[PDB]
DNA sequence: TAGGGAGTAATCCCCTTGGCGGTTAAAACGCGGGGGACAGCGCGTACGTGCGTTTAAGCGGTGCTAGAGCTGTCTACGA
DNA sequence: TCGTAGACAGCTCTAGCACCGCTTAAACGCACGTACGCGCTGTCCCCCGCGTTTTAACCGCCAAGGGGATTACTCCCTA
């Protein structure tokens, strides 16, 4: 049959805007030479069994459950390339453009590779399990989660359905979704960014988040640097995780995890790793199995995962032992502890600040006794950070060391 | 070397029984009133010395106390305390 | 059982049964020591009337009142059954001894 | 959207990867993994942004179950699995946020297409002798942004209402269920208020409660007693005027057109219309047609009456209209004197409605969806009897020695020892 | 001189003349007072306190008790509108509260 | 004769409860609590202070209700029945 | 002519308030409580007005008006 | 065509006008009022019009307090939508009631 | 009358370098009356209270502590003091 | 010739001590306390006249204001703690910026 | 400038300040634990805001009657 | 209880209302844009209540005592 009708400019659609390659053909296949990737795609006499004439397009049916979306074909490649067919394939390239409707009343069924959202006999993708990153349900939305290959320009993230609950079914393929194995098992810690209590598993390269309603994952790229903070009177031991890429809700993002942890979130903890892979892994930092808290322990492998130290919190007294005292800010009352390179809030909300931003701090002197004095920061990038309602046996040792830091000041 | 101890209780004692013979009493109650009237007492005639202060005027006539009562204190009840008073005076000072 | 009620409901019989009395909440003993306690913690050489302990008692109970007529009236607007500072805070406020 | 597969992109926009809308099409080509597909403006919910920097965030709701099913029936095909939503991305180096922006206008002009078309019957004019042809009246609702005047006709089955423009506002006699006549007497307008039956296409808008009043009015911004003369005797001649077009109309309508006359007798200033003015009975509507708008209301088609807040230092309470008809809407009538309650009690007695108080209050829509599970049913449930009180689940009171002490204080027996001062 | 009669009855009242004339001038509160206006204190007064012991053993009858108790005296300062308004600041020495309900506060 | 002390920290949960459910209030977070102690009772210090303003002008180590009466008047906080 | 406030005014009263998003409802309350303030000063002071036997108001009455409730205004004499 | 977004230019007239001592309703309705409401029991009553702006001043000053509890129910209910419910609240909490 | 004479010339003493409006002279014998009067009805007052007959800095001292307690008061009793005593001194 | 000479002070006790005659709070005048009297009013005009010239410097004027006598009043609150509901003829208040109507 | 006012002297006397041996009763700990307290959807309905004009304010000027300020002479009621 | 503090009769002054007129600005308003209050939903959560102990508040009675209530001279202050 023939050899080929080079195609050298024309598109195939993988996961986004997934942009021109090299189309070749041979002379019983079909070659995908990509100008981007150099992966050498080969479709044969065997495995080409449609292509779907929609908008046009070489939108190859394979029985592999793979879509070889080949695109920039004008109306003429209907007929020239079915040339190139009519030796042994001999391809009737149907014509539709399935759902032109713009509506959305149709069935979802699960493919085995593949998913069709069919309206009117006539469905709107089938994009591959190749092509979408995750999958979980819902109720009644199955979350599809289509992260795309950093496309600069319109790139889909999320898609989702009105998908009955699985009702006298289940998710098939939905349940043949990819992985993301869990090491180390965190379970009912208590979060107060975002309130409530959760569940955390240790992944080799990240973590999960898991409990009941906003539960994600932890990249490594979010833990930068390890905050480890007491409390004022030590019953308690918060732990503050610049979360930096934020993880997100659905609403709003969560810049910072706030954990509040007593002195008794005692429990020795199984990292489940041996000693040589974590020589390999954690640099000497662990072994296996130490003992410790909830916090502890637990702050020795986050110092592991992040593989870099801690910005050490306030361990200046301002006074009667305590770390700082509560305080008004952004209408909340929390614990304003000093960082190494910066300070940090408690808990509304994680209000980080550093110390190579400052410009200055500078003073609202109040009057009563009751927490009147008021002491704002302005930084460098313009953040403003007015503290409210402060102390004085404690808002002169807050000065002093405030001066020890040399954040100047303004009256 | 006599000295003794004074105070307002036996009138509106009497009056508690013109009105209410039947009603018991209590000394908790004595003192109530007592702490009353020398509070009230104490108000509009201090309002008195202010006003007559005011009006630059050495007397203080019934209409001073009339208009510090109705100053401050409004009511059908304060007019009728004025009524009553100046049933008084109007008797006192016929001579009758 | 023992059975237990509705935790409240009992309670808001006992409020009815309080409210509709007038007497003291404070015993007289920690209450008095504290009156010497701080009255010293100003001056010393303290002669005390009781009738002024008494007096102090009856003023700073109606003290309390007033707390708990401000508290509540902004629980009102609270929408809540556990109690904040702030409403304190505000009842002082709007109350004016520090604002 | 498209019904033809030759209603093909205009502009394929896969070769651009551009998002496009397109409201002469009614729809929205959206590049759906390199499938721009076009989507029905009535298959989406709405659409907006999160900037992060330059890889910005776009979610996009569509019309389905818990979102315009609820998880209203205008697409009622839930179990076809719909789109509930989905979230593009793009950098900066863009045009989405001018698409973005596009959808706005399109769903404004889309439900705009999306037009709710009452057009009464072209009235038949009498210019005869027996004409009642009232000038000096002022519709409200106005037609122009100023208050409109112009001139009643009265024919055989409506009114025409000829505008100073000459805009003849016809009033049917089978459109009007509440004709008013509220006087000058005192009062700053005398109406001529017909409130219909429909919701009628005039003006800009569809209006039920329609009036026709002169303001009469004193004090502005610009010992003889002659101008007060000049009051008395234009408003006495003009409300005779009105008395004549009255009892004209009357020889047209043969009395069958009630003009309700003001029960100011049990006259009151309450506010179901949430500003408190005149209202007082009328035929079968308590009315505030001194001012707009009037308040039509119907007697006839009442069950009974809850009255609330009936409470100690609650002047102006509420009470619950509870209607036969549940899905006609119950107003809460703010102020309502509590001199004023027991006459309209014994008022609703002349109503068959033995009065029936409360301070309790609840959602009241909420009630209206509870008894339309089941009319009768719900009057099993207690029914309005449930507004008063009908036992419960505890005990009483009880109480215990709430007695005076004997050893409590009583100065009685004080002491003689008293005189006289010197 | 003749025999000290009372000026109560002169004034048809309970209350002393020359009592309360002696304490405005021990008060300073001028050079002078009119004759009958102490005695027109005296008289309103006395018309004040008849108004509150007549509304308090009014509340008291209410109690069904005789013995007077502060409860009365708070529940009759409490009942009332002018002089209610009037006397704010006060509180009683076993005074008691306003026994307040919310039906608000009670469940359904 | 003893240390001026813990007495403050000596009123207990329930005598405040008690205060509070004839003030009316229905479920409390104790953290209301200390707060408490500190304001009425610096209230009460200012009144003690006016006192002894009082009681040092009255030539006395003996304390009279005569300074409260004073003092009460002075506060707005007025109360009758005990009038001396 | 309780009207003679301007909602405008009141909108420049309510950025001197520093109060955003207000009510219809809220104007004639404040009002009525304007009314109330307004009435109790000018029933008290237009009553030692009557009694100090002059017409024309000065600027003591309001002295001694503001004074009796406590309202008190300094720059003019006390 | 810039149409002003809202808040900073209350932000501004924060700045501004609660700094000044100007007043915001104009004098000759305010003086209207004023004699209007002095009508009400007595004929005949001539105004010196400093008085009439010292209680001008204190009436708004008032308002101004007012205002400020209002805003403090206003955030007390974490809301911005002002109820006449907050204000009857800012007045027994005040101490009128 | 008014001090505006002598709060002038004690303002041209310790700050002579400072102008002045009307309404701030106007400002300073409102509250020279005010709390002049608040001083003069309290001691008035504590002249009833102890059976006192004329009045002297101890009664006024006692009134400044019972209005304002503080240090302001004790620089102000130390400065009333040692005025009297030099008063005092001939 | 005065006392307010031999007492050292700047107030006329001549004038104090006649509107004390014509005041009658008491029986009769111990002659120390108007003088102890115009000691504390000079002790708080000097107080208040310093206060005023640094809210002048502040705001960087000369004529005393009371746009300056009302931060005075806002900003020492121990004058508006004496002061509560005692007002201020022109004075404004401060333009309270709070934490929650800032941006972030 | 004299006669009333505050202080030192003597005698006695009431309250409570301390405190133990008893009484009983208010309160904290252990633990279930559930009815109440607080953070995302979601939306639509009340609130903030450009252009036209629509009318209110009051100053540029002057008249004016009358309540109020100042002066001379005078009489009766609380101290 | 005496004599002077307002009272009464005049003598003279200036201030907001009345009047004519026109420009400049506060404000209704109307549709457009907007944003968060309340209900729903879900997710917790900390004192209420029951058992139990347990340790502190308070009367009888003792035991005196001490600063204050009471009355007498004696030197001192002011309009």
């Amino acid at each position: 049959m023939a050899e080929t009708l080079e195609f050298n400019d024309v598109y195939q659609e993988v996961k986004g805007s997934m942009n021109d390659g090299r189309l070749r053909l041979s002379r019983q296949g079909i070659i995908f030479k990509n100008s981007k990737t150099g992966k050498v795609d080969n479709i044969q006499a065997g495995e080409l069994t449609e292509g779907i004439w929609r908008r046009h397009g070489l939108k190859l049916l394979t029985k592999n459950g793979h879509v070889y979306k080949y695109d920039g074909f004008r109306e003429s490649e209907f007929e020239k390339l079915s040339d190139f067919f009519k030796t042994h394939y001999r391809l009737e390239l149907m014509e539709k453009d399935l759902c032109v409707k713009g509506w959305n009343w149709g069935t979802v069924k699960f493919g085995g590779q593949l998913l069709s959202f069919d309206i009117g006999d006539q469905p709107v993708f089938e994009i591959p399990l190749s092509n979408v990153s995750q999958c979980t349900t819902g109720k009644n939305e199955v979350t599809l989660e289509f992260h795309q290959n950093d496309d600069a320009e319109v790139s889909l993230m999320e898609v989702r359905f009105y998908v009955p609950p699985t009702q006298x079914x289940x998710x098939x393929x939905x349940x043949x979704x990819x992985x993301x194995d869990a090491i180390c098992i965190f379970r009912e810690l208590q979060c107060l960014t975002p309130r409530g209590r959760y569940d955390i598993r240790i992944y080799p390269t990240f973590l999960h988040l898991h409990g009941k309603t906003f539960d994600y994952k932890i990249p490594y790229t979010t833990v930068l640097r390890l905050f480890l903070l007491p409390h004022k009177d030590q019953r308690q031991m918060f732990f503050v995780i610049s979360l930096d890429p934020p993880i997100k809700q659905g609403q709003t993002r969560y810049h910072f995890l706030i954990l509040l942890f007593s002195k008794d979130e005692d429990i020795s903890l199984t990292l489940n790793m041996n000693e040589e892979e974590v020589e390999k892994r954690f640099e000497g930092r662990l072994t296996k199995n130490m003992s410790g808290s909830l916090y502890e322990m637990v702050s020795r492998v986050m110092k592991a995962l992040v593989n870099r130290k801690i910005t050490v919190p306030g361990n200046f007294q301002g006074h009667s032992g305590a770390q700082c005292i509560t305080c008004s800010y952004k209408a909340s009352s929390g614990l304003l502890y000093p960082l190494e390179r910066g300070f940090i809030y408690v808990h509304k909300p994680p209000v980080h600040i550093r110390f190579d931003e400052i410009s200055f701090v500078n003073f609202a002197r109040g009057t009563t006794t009751t927490r009147s004095f008021d002491f704002e920061i302005e930084t460098k990038q313009g953040t403003q950070y007015t503290f409210s309602s402060i102390e004085r046996e404690e808002y002169g040792k807050l000065f002093d060391f405030v001066n020890a830091k040399k954040l100047n000041i303004k009256n | 070397k006599r000295s003794r101890k004074e105070s307002y209780s036996v009138y509106v004692y009497k009056v508690l029984k013109q009105v209410h013979p039947d009603t018991g009493i209590s000394s908790k109650a004595m003192g109530i009133m007592n702490s009353f009237v020398n509070d009230i007492f104490e108000r509009i005639a201090g309002e008195a010395s202010r006003l007559a202060h005011y009006n630059k005027r050495s007397t203080i006539t019934s209409r001073e106390i009339q208009t510090a009562v109705r100053l401050l204190l409004p009511g059908e009840l304060a007019k009728h305390a004025v009524s009553e008073g100046t049933k008084a005076v109007t008797k006192y000072t016929s001579s009758k | 059982k023992p059975h237990r009620y509705r935790p409240g409901t009992v309670a808001l019989r006992e409020i009815r049964r309080y409210q509709k009395s007038t007497e003291l909440l404070i015993r007289k003993l920690p209450f008095q020591r504290l009156v010497r306690e701080i009255a010293q913690d100003f001056k010393t050489d303290l002669r005390f009337q009781s009738s002024a302990v008494m007096a102090l008692q009856e003023a700073c109970e109606a003290y309390l009142v007033g707390l708990f007529e401000d508290t509540n009236l902004c629980a009102i607007h609270a929408k809540r059954v556990t109690i904040m500072p702030k409403d304190i805070q505000l009842a002082r406020r709007i109350r004016g001894e520090r604002a | 959207s498209y019904k033809n597969p030759s209603l093909m992109p205009k502009e394929p926009h896969i070769r651009e990867m551009k998002i496009y809308i397109d409201k002469k099409y009614e729809t929205v080509i959206m590049p759906v993994f390199g499938i721009a597909t076009p989507f029905h403006i009535a298959t989406i919910k709405n659409i907006s942004m999160s900037v992060e920097g330059d890889y910005t965030y776009l979610r996009i709701n569509f019309y389905c179950p818990g979102s315009a099913l609820g998880r209203g029936n205008i697409f009622p095909n839930p179990e076809a699995t719909f789109v509930k939503e989905i979230t593009y991305r793009a950098s900066n180096i863009l045009n989405l946020q001018n698409a973005f922006r596009i959808i706005k206008e399109v769903q404004k002009r889309y439900k705009x297409x999306x037009x709710x078309x009452v057009k009464q019957d072209s009235l038949v004019i009498n210019l005869n002798r027996s004409n009642p042809k009232l000038k000096d009246l002022y519709i409200r609702p106005n037609i122009a942004q100023k208050r409109m005047q112009g001139s009643l006709e009265a024919h055989v089955n409506g009114f025409r209402f000829t505008s100073v423009r000459g805009d003849k506002v016809d009033i049917l006699y089978n459109n009007i269920k509440h004709a008013l006549f509220q006087p000058c007497d005192g009062e700053m307008i005398i109406v001529l208020h017909f409130h219909l039956k429909n919701a009628i296409m005039f003006g800009k808008k569809r209006h039920t409660d329609v009036q026709f009043y002169t303001e009469v009015g004193e004090i502005t911004t610009d010992d003889d007693l002659y101008a007060e003369q000049m009051e008395r005797e234009m408003r006495h001649k003009l409300k005779t005027a009105f008395k004549n077009f009255i009892e004209k109309v009357e020889a047209l309508t043969k009395e069958e057109l009630e003009f309700e006359v003001p029960f100011r007798d049990l006259g009151f200033n309450g506010a179901p219309y949430r500003s408190t003015c005149l209202l007082q009975p009328t035929s079968s509507a308590l009315v505030n047609a001194t001012e707009w708008p009037p308040f039509v209301v119907t007697l006839d088609e009442v069950e009974l009456i809850h009255f609330e807040r009936v409470q100690f230092h609650l002047k102006n309470f509420d009470m619950v209209i509870v209607y036969k008809d549940y899905s006609k809407k119950v107003t809460m009538i703010n102020a309502i004197p509590v001199a004023s309650l027991d006459p309209i009690k014994e008022w609703l007695n002349s109503c068959d409605l033995k009065y029936t108080e409360g301070v309790q209050s609840l959602n009241w829509t909420k009630i209206m969806k509870t008894i339309v599970d089941d009319p009768e049913g719900f009057f099993e449930q207690g029914g309005w009897s449930f507004l008063x009180x009908x036992x419960x689940x505890x005990x009483x009171x009880x109480x215990x020695x709430x007695x005076x002490x004997x050893x409590x204080x009583x100065x009685x027996x004080x002491x003689x020892x008293x005189x006289x001062x010197x | 001189r003749a025999k000290a009669k009372s000026r109560s009855s002169r004034a048809g009242l309970q209350f002393p003349v020359g009592r309360v004339h002696r304490l405005l001038r021990k008060g300073n509160y001028a050079e002078r007072v009119g004759a009958g206006a102490p005695v027109y204190l005296a008289a309103v007064l006395e018309y004040l306190t008849a108004e509150i012991l007549e509304l308090a053993g009014n509340a008291a009858r209410d109690n069904k008790k005789t013995r007077i108790i502060p409860r009365h005296l708070q529940l009759a300062i409490r009942n009332d509108e002018e002089l209610n308004k009037l006397l704010g600041r006060v509180t009683i020495a076993q005074g008691g509260v306003l026994p307040n309900i919310q039906a608000v506060l009670l469940p359904k | 004769r003893k240390v001026l002390r813990d007495n403050i920290q000596g009123i207990t949960k329930p005598a405040i409860r008690r205060l509070a459910r004839r003030g009316g209030v229905k479920r409390i977070s104790g953290l209301i609590y200390e707060e408490t102690r500190g304001v009425l009772k610096v209230f009460l210090e200012n009144v003690i202070r006016d006192a002894v303003t009082y009681t040092e002008h009255a030539k006395r180590k003996t304390v009279t209700a005569m300074d409260v009466v004073y003092a009460l008047k002075r506060q707005g906080r007025t109360l009758y029945g005990f009038g001396g």
